[PDB]
């Protein structure tokens, strides 16, 4: 019927073809095009000018423009407001800072170490003008609501700590001890909280919604092309969680006793009981995943990515809590062992016997049982 | 009298003068074009341009009557101007097809090396003009009623003559910064530029400007990066940080004017492009049917394309950027390399494809921005935030003209007139959304939502509609007013009824609009608390809307969403109307008429297209019953007297004045208590009804589905179900010498309180034994049909009750019958 | 005088706020141990947390606050451990109880009765309410242990302030109606004696501690001070130490000049008529300035502001309390009247030409970017055409 | 409403009829010398067509009575002018008005 009926291109208004052509090559002739304008516009930013013009007598020389941008932005963070409106510019640069450190045959042991040394000057670039600073300031500032806003800024922290940078690790936890604000780790806590997991009756709905096969044509309206429904926030919690793990990355006792005390603060949050809280959540939610599928003869596909989308969850927020207890630190060794751990770790131990017997006896499974 | 010169040594005056100027632009701000009038005959329009041109001003009365101006006759036409800047309707017209990024010349293969002049040359983007009237207080006064008349318009000054006084002030003031003399006008270089700035600027954007005056500018701004085919511009001065400002806002609208020619010439090369696409596409159809089936599967593949819709043939024809062959796109080389080459035009044009001197806006405004940075630390937050702006729009122009193309939009040369008229109701209602609600703006807002449903372009174009962000600054407004004082009560409800109507409307049109009026359903729920004091078209209203008859809407929608409701119906259950119990009504402890709305509301959730939505309907069963208050006190378990107790009670009341009604007619006969305790009942019936499982869930055997059923059935007993459906009606009759007596339906048991009461046995109970059929038949229904059938005399076969009964009948229960 | 369980906004007010006191002086601030028997304060209001016979679990005056009656205790378990005898040392002594980690079963020693809430209250849904009335029970519930949270000094200090601030304010009332109805004529005021230079202090006090900071300060500091100053003024609200300053405002206004005054409290008393007054409005001016929350509890009242435009005791703060109202809150913007707009014309009329009032005028028509039309044409038609 | 008191001659022969277009020049006051409006302070001649309404009562009759190229002088009553509901921000109600008008010339 509607096969049969023809629905030719040149059959059209020139009007409404324009407007066809225009999304088009939008979305594959301008979209895809790829353009690297960030090293080159942080480099000129942070080149300064006529240093040998002024010649201040007093050490302390004016910002540069680098520096200026990242002390407006720390300066609109500090500002004292009810939440944090969404501002492009800021994402925009956010961005561009985050870009601007890459993290890029066997590799010769020297190239390795060009690359470790570039990137450790590309991130000194930012941490040398307050970028520690401006990231923690915005993550307070947050106030633990989800959004472009804080993925942003997690990004760039997670660009300027990537390699477990100890100066910046040692410039962020010297402010917030600093500082001794809660506003922090109250942010830290409400976003964990708000992150996702797993959800059945979402996966049901999105599976009821994809069978569906509206009657018109696919190039007037959606047909079923919606966004996840299951885990949509994976990459942020991914982020957040990489965010922790970084900031103990190298064994660093001092921000790994700060995580779960903070001394000087009048109130303080566990961060690794807030973890191992999470932990337990995404475990009962792959639990339930695993107890509807077991009855299945054979996982298709879309259960089959949800399963991964958990599973590299889990997989980022066992590597944050190594990192918490590795070195190690007695402290959060003992948190960890009163903590409801336990509980995950035999949710994950029965979830892991079955999964294991039930992708083995099927061969399409192979990916998905080497990721398990 | 004095010379007002004198206020420079005089200087409490002076400042007193000064916020009498403030006051003036405080009152004549943001639209108050008959204030702006009436300030006309107070500071004439001699006074203004003298004060323009007068050196010895003081600074602070200088800078006062440069924004005196400004607000009296160009902020409006500026703000409106500026509100439609970021959007680009490009009308298919010749001046359009004649638009090409490069200036026609030969200086590079991807369109000669340098740029245009920014602001200069054709731009075919719709604008609606600027509308002024004259200032004149001998006129007769508008002799029709108050808030009725038209609109006032901004007071017109001269203004060829304003923009030629405006460039030689610019002109003076740049030589006297070159001279560097010891009293600047206005007593500081700030003082001097900033005002004639400022005024230029609201030129520039008003757009009142010829080429040859921005030419004047550019030159004046950079005298050789903008030389066309004082030695030192503006960007070279050494000035201080609020003219740096001014300089940005000057620079802003430069490169807004890059955009827009960007913008515009890719719209005229998709105009040919598509054409030579279209026509290529005929030929190669033609081709095809001519050929005499060389093979089937052949055949099959080439005509798969012309199967697919036109967005997908658009996508594969174009999908060659990387390299493709003539199986996979089909498109000629010779049209190929069309598009490769303005793709080039393109790349290079936004300085994507590659002295110390600038030699280009781009140039020029990294350079300058970057130098600043450098020169001073910055003290302005302003000052700061624009320069970044700018410097990133430079760095990265592709990713701004990706940015800025969802906001771009194509029209046929016959919709230009209808376009424009629709682009002005909008900027009508766009300027509505910064000042408070009263009589007047809610005519206008009335008047411009009606001219605006009543145009054709919103409905061949949703798209547009969409993209103008319409049905948003609708919302915007209704919720402003409902937000404002919403503990008292409901101002402006003819305003919130017609912006609801119109957003249900938006809903109707298309798809895309239904699902972008639900992506905001949180908004409305959230807004919805308050209501049934408009006694129409309500922001729940426009959320059942945006999810109606939509099985994707439907199963995408939130169970944080249906909880709120949910929780709305439990309070209405356990509350009293604070409306009715101030107009007198008996307190009889909850809000039948909100639990209504709300039960509608989660009926349209369930329902779908004569189906039930499984998800949906669990949950709100889940809901309801983890809230029993929502059943309302009949169907409450401690002391609930049951649903036919409570319909025959209804009834009592209803039949009772002084329970019915305030008993101390302005709206469909106020509101009666009996008739809404029964719509609220039949409400909840209906909606438990619908969300009882489907027969073949059913067959399945689902635990689920069977679980829901056995639930609803505990709720309602069948018996009930059956007393509701044998209660009688009230039949018109002829008395009183020949005179009809007719109940009043809004106050009265009617039969879609039956129907209700139907559709909950069939879907729920349903009739399977023969005793039964042959029972409800004797019991209720025969005796309705009876009825409506005694009813088809000429005397009441048109009657309320008697077209109640049909429909009644012929949407519940002959149904029945024929499946039973 | 009753004792609830509540978890809304008022886990950061002022009334939430307890003090312990062992029942010792000496070594009274060392570590608190499990058993150690001690008083709870309320700090704004100066009460002890007690168990009275008639009532149940109150808060009852110093006076009444017995041993006996206002002894309790903390305890890690439910248990019947009390056998264990108790001995104070002299010194910080172990810790034991520790802040958010410890959770403590309050324990009335006289009776051994634990400290729980009271059964659910009917019709709660109905009522809308979560608070829960705690009361003292022989075996309470599995949940009766409580966290113990630190609080800043600055909300420790702002309550006690309220305390000491609320006392004087009211005895000052008290005061001033003693005498309310009864002239002297010649002779003593005829009343209780008036805490004149008490108040004065207080006041100019109160107006230091409220001072906005300076803006020649770096932002970051700015930001943290004012971030202070919000808390704070909003702490002396919630308390009522604004309807408390309106009460001593309305008593002092009843008197049209400081002779008028005399007449009922004598010369010394009157002495210090117009400079309270301005100091009360001062200090008005500091407690809602930049405070929407505070500013927007004049748009019920606004007639009791612009009614005092016109008395010359205190012109200027009561214009800048106006100006601060009108500046902060659009909800006084929206219930302005036409009669409010003469008033102040008014007093441009009777008192000069002060850009102040132009500057209220402005304010008046806008707010946040927000035109009020009514406004705007009120004071077009009212100020414009005399010339 | 109006009272026509000559400035300056006219023609005397000539004058405005039904539907004619009157061109003007005219300053206005309220009775007690406030000057609140003016064609000369725009530059530019006020154009009205007589018999349309729309101009003050004042005004059609004082014009209508005028002569081409005469100046005149016209004190209008509150009635012929705005009267009661006066010209909010302009006008105050109940005002008598005093114009200054040179009939230019009949188009």
């Amino acid at each position: 019927v509607a096969c049969f009926r023809m629905t030719p291109l040149y059959n059209l208004p020139t009007h409404r073809a324009c407007n066809m052509f225009l999304e088009s090559y939008k979305a594959s002739w301008i979209l895809t095009e790829d353009h690297s304008f960030e090293d080159r516009m942080i480099d000129d930013l942070s080149k300064a000018g006529e240093q040998e013009e002024e010649e201040e007598e007093v050490e302390e020389k004016k910002p540069d423009p680098l520096h200026q941008l990242v002390l407006h932005f720390s300066r609109t963070a500090l500002t004292e407001k009810s939440k944090l409106d969404e501002d492009y510019l800021y994402m925009a640069y956010a961005d561009i800072m985050a870009k601007s450190c890459h993290l890029e045959v066997e590799v010769s042991f020297e190239e390795k170490e060009m690359e470790k040394q570039r990137l450790l000057y590309q991130q000194s670039r930012l941490h040398n003008r307050g970028a520690a600073e401006m990231v923690l300031q915005m993550i307070s500032a947050c106030k633990g609501e989800t959004g472009a806003m804080v993925s942003s800024t997690l990004k760039l922290g997670i660009s300027i700590l990537n390699g477990g940078n100890a100066e910046v690790q040692q410039k962020m936890l010297d402010y917030l001890k600093d500082k001794k604000e809660v506003g922090f780790f109250q942010s830290i806590q409400a976003l964990m909280q708000t992150c996702s997991v797993l959800d059945l009756n979402a996966f049901e709905r999105q599976n009821k919604a994809e069978g569906l096969g509206m009657v018109n044509e696919d190039g007037t309206v959606i047909n079923r092309q919606n966004g996840e429904k299951v885990m949509a926030d994976d990459e942020f919690t991914q982020d957040l969680f990489r965010f922790l793990q970084l900031l103990c990355e190298g064994h660093n006792n001092d921000f790994q006793n700060y995580l779960r005390t903070q001394t000087g603060n009048t109130t303080t949050i566990n961060i690794i009981i807030c973890t191992v809280d999470y932990l337990l959540r995404l475990q009962e939610s792959i639990s339930d995943f695993y107890w509807y599928y077991s009855g299945k003869d054979v996982i298709e596909e879309q259960g089959k990515r949800n399963f991964s989308k958990a599973m590299s969850v889990a997989k980022q927020v066992f590597n944050s809590l190594t990192e918490y207890i590795q070195g190690p630190c007695t402290g959060n060794q003992q948190s960890l062992a009163h903590s409801r751990l336990w509980d995950a770790v035999v949710g994950f131990l029965h979830v892991f016997a079955h999964m294991m017997m039930k992708l083995a006896q099927d061969s399409s499974q192979i990916e998905l049982l080497k990721e398990l | 009298c004095m010379d007002i010169l004198e206020l420079s040594e005089r200087l409490d005056l002076q400042r007193f003068h000064s916020h009498t100027l403030s006051l003036y632009r405080s009152v004549c701000a943001l639209g108050n074009n008959r204030v702006a009038h009436a300030l006309c005959s107070h500071v004439d329009q001699a006074q203004l341009l003298h004060a323009l041109e007068d050196a010895r001003l003081p600074g602070p009365l200088r800078a006062g009557y440069y924004d005196l101006l400004i607000s009296i006759h160009l902020e409006s036409a500026c703000r409106s101007r500026r509100s439609m800047l970021s959007e680009y309707i490009v009308p298919l017209t010749p001046e359009t097809r004649a638009i090409t990024l490069f200036p026609p010349g030969r200086s590079a293969e991807d369109g000669p090396r340098r740029h245009g002049l920014p602001g200069v040359g054709v731009t075919t983007s719709l604008r609606p003009p600027h509308h002024f009237s004259p200032p004149c207080f001998v006129v007769a006064l508008p002799a029709a009623g108050a808030t009725e008349a038209p609109a006032r318009l901004s007071p017109a000054i001269p203004l060829e003559a304003l923009r030629d006084k405006a460039l030689r002030m610019l002109g003076e003031a740049v030589r006297d910064g070159g001279q560097h003399a010891r009293d600047p006008v206005g007593g500081s270089v700030e003082f001097q530029f900033v005002p004639v700035l400022k005024l230029v600027s609201t030129l520039l954007v008003m757009g009142v400007f010829s080429d040859e005056d921005v030419k004047q500018i550019l030159k004046m701004i950079e005298p050789e990066v903008f030389r066309e085919e004082l030695e030192e511009g503006l960007l070279q001065m050494k000035l201080p940080e609020s003219v740096k400002l001014q300089m940005c806002h000057l620079l802003e609208y430069f490169c807004d004017q890059e955009l827009q020619h960007r913008v515009e010439s890719l719209a005229a090369f998709a105009e040919c492009y598509v054409d030579k696409m279209q026509g290529n596409q005929r030929g190669r159809y033609g081709l095809l049917m001519k050929a005499f089936t060389m093979s089937a599967a052949e055949t099959a593949r080439r005509t798969r394309e012309f199967r697919s819709p036109p967005q997908e043939q658009i996508n594969m024809l174009l999908h060659f950027k990387n390299g493709a062959d003539e199986e996979e796109c089909p498109l000629p080389e010779e049209i190929r390399q069309e598009l490769v080459n303005f793709h080039q035009d393109l790349l290079a044009h936004c300085g994507i494809q590659l002295e110390h001197k600038p030699q280009s806006l781009q140039e020029l405004v990294s350079h300058t921005v970057v130098r600043w940075a450098q020169e001073d630390f910055v003290q302005s937050p302003e000052l700061v935030r624009a320069m970044f702006s700018l410097l990133h729009r430079q760095y990265d122009g592709l990713g701004e003209l990706l940015r800025a193309l969802p906001r771009a939009y194509t029209i046929s040369v016959s919709s230009v007139e209808d376009t424009m008229s629709l682009l002005e109701c909008l900027g009508q209602i766009r300027s509505l959304l910064i000042v408070q609600m009263g009589p007047q703006e809610e005519n206008l807002m009335i008047q411009s939502i009606g001219n605006i449903m009543n145009n054709k372009v919103f409905y061949q174009h949703p798209n547009l509609m969409r993209a103008l962000g319409m049905h948003e600054t609708v919302m915007e407004v209704m919720v402003n007013v409902l937000g404002g004082g919403e503990s008292k009560e409901i101002r402006f409800p003819k305003m919130v009824t017609s912006c609801c109507r119109f957003l249900c409307y938006f809903c109707r049109i298309s798809r895309q609009n239904q699902r972008s009026m639900f992506d905001h359903l949180s908004y409305l729920l959230e807004n919805s608390g308050i209501g049934l004091g408009m006694q129409g078209s309500t922001p729940l209203d426009v959320a059942a809307a945006s999810v109606i008859d939509n099985n994707e809407l439907a199963l995408a929608l939130q169970e944080q969403d249906l909880e709120k409701v949910v929780s709305y119906l439990a309070g209405c259950g356990l509350q009293s109307c604070p409306m009715l119990l101030a107009k007198g009504y008996p307190d009889i402890g909850w809000n039948p008429c909100g639990g209504e709305r709300y039960l509608d509301f989660l009926r349209f959730a369930v329902f779908v297209n004569g189906e039930s939505v499984e998800e949906n309907a669990n949950v709100v069963v889940r809901l309801l019953i983890r809230k029993p208050e929502c059943f309302g006190p009949a169907l409450r378990g401690e002391g609930g007297s049951g649903l036919l107790a409570a319909i025959e009670e209804a009834i009592r009341i209803s039949e009772d004045p002084a329970r019915d009604g305030p008993g101390v007619p302005p709206e469909e006969n106020r509101v009666h208590l009996g008739h809404a305790i029964m719509s609220f009942y039949a409400a909840l019936i209906d909606l438990l009804g619908r969300c009882a499982p489907e027969t073949h869930l059913i067959q399945a055997g689902k635990g689920e589905a069977l679980r829901i059923r056995a639930i609803l059935r505990s709720l309602v007993p069948l018996d009930d179900l059956v007393g509701i459906i044998s209660l009688p009606l009230q039949i018109p009759t002829l008395g009183k010498d020949g005179a009809l007596v007719q109940p009043k339906m809004s106050a009265s048991f009617v039969p879609d309180h039956k129907a209700s009461m139907v559709l909950f046995l069939d879907r729920v109970y349903g009739i399977e034994n023969q005793d039964f059929l042959l029972h409800v038949l004797d019991v209720g229904f025969l005796p309705d049909m009876r009825a409506a059938a005694s009813l088809d005399t000429a005397t009441f076969s048109t009657t309320e009750m008697a077209l109640a009964l049909n429909r009644y009948l012929c949407l519940a229960v002959l149904p029945l019958i024929t499946k039973c | 005088r009753l004792v609830y369980y509540e978890g809304g906004p008022v886990c950061t007010h002022a009334r939430s706020l307890w003090r312990l006191e062992p029942l010792r002086i000496s070594w009274s601030g060392s570590h608190l141990r499990w058993g150690q028997p001690l008083r709870i304060r309320h700090v704004t209001t100066g009460r002890y947390l007690g168990l009275t016979e008639d009532q149940g679990l109150v808060v009852v005056d110093a006076s009444k606050a017995h041993t006996k009656a206002t002894s309790f205790c903390f305890r890690i378990s439910k248990e019947k451990l009390d056998v264990a005898p108790k001995r104070d040392v002299e010194g910080m002594g172990p810790p034991e109880i520790k802040y958010g980690e410890s959770l403590c079963f309050v324990q009335h020693v006289a009776s051994g009765l634990w400290l729980t809430y009271a059964a659910p209250d009917p019709k709660a849904l109905r009522l809308g309410v979560l608070k829960k009335k705690a009361m003292l029970h022989q075996e309470g519930h599995m949940d009766d242990a409580l966290s113990l949270t630190r609080c800043q000094q600055e909300e420790s200090q702002a309550a006690r302030m309220i305390y000491s601030t609320a006392g004087l304010y009211n005895q000052f009332i008290k005061g001033l109606d003693s005498f309310s109805g009864k002239p002297r004529g010649s002779g003593p005021p005829a009343g209780s004696a008036l805490p004149i230079e008490g108040v004065i202090l207080s006041l100019q006090d109160l107006i230091g501690y409220f001072e906005p900071p300076s803006e020649e300060l770096q932002h970051e500091e700015k930001q943290t001070k004012l971030r202070s100053l919000r808390n704070r003024q909003s702490l002396f609200q919630e308390e009522g130490m604004l309807s408390l300053v309106l009460n001593c405002i309305d008593r002092l206004n009843v008197y049209t000049t400081a002779a008028h005054f005399a007449e009922f409290a004598g010369e010394e008393a009157a002495e210090s008529w117009k400079e309270i007054v301005n100091l009360l409005y001062e200090l008005l001016a500091s407690l809602i300035r930049g405070n929407r929350t505070n500013c927007a509890l004049f748009s019920t009242n606004l007639d009791w502001l612009v009614s005092k435009l016109d008395r010359l005791e205190a012109s200027s703060g009561i214009l800048e309390v106006l100006y601060c109202v009108l500046i902060e809150s659009p909800e006084v913007l929206n219930i302005i009247q036409e009669n409010h707009i003469k008033s102040i014309i008014s007093l441009l009329d009777k008192h000069g030409r002060n850009h102040k009032v132009l500057d209220v005028l402005c304010s008046l028509c806008v707010c946040n970017g927000v035109a009020v039309r009514s406004n705007q044409d009120l004071i077009t038609e009212n100020l414009l055409p005399g010339r | 409403g109006v009272q026509v008191e000559t400035i300056s001659p006219g023609d005397g022969r000539t004058f405005p009829k039904r539907g004619q277009t009157c061109v003007v020049h005219y300053t206005g006051m309220l009775e007690d010398g406030k000057k609140f409006d003016s064609s000369r302070d725009r530059n530019k001649p006020f154009k009205f067509t007589l018999g349309k309404q729309e101009v003050i009562r004042g005004w059609e009759e004082g014009v209508a009575q005028m002569s081409v190229g005469q100046r005149a002088k016209l004190i209008i009553s509150s009635d012929y002018a705005y009267g009661a509901t006066g010209h909010p921000g302009i006008i105050p109600p109940h005002a008598t008005l005093v114009f200054d008008v040179e009939l230019l010339k009949l188009e």
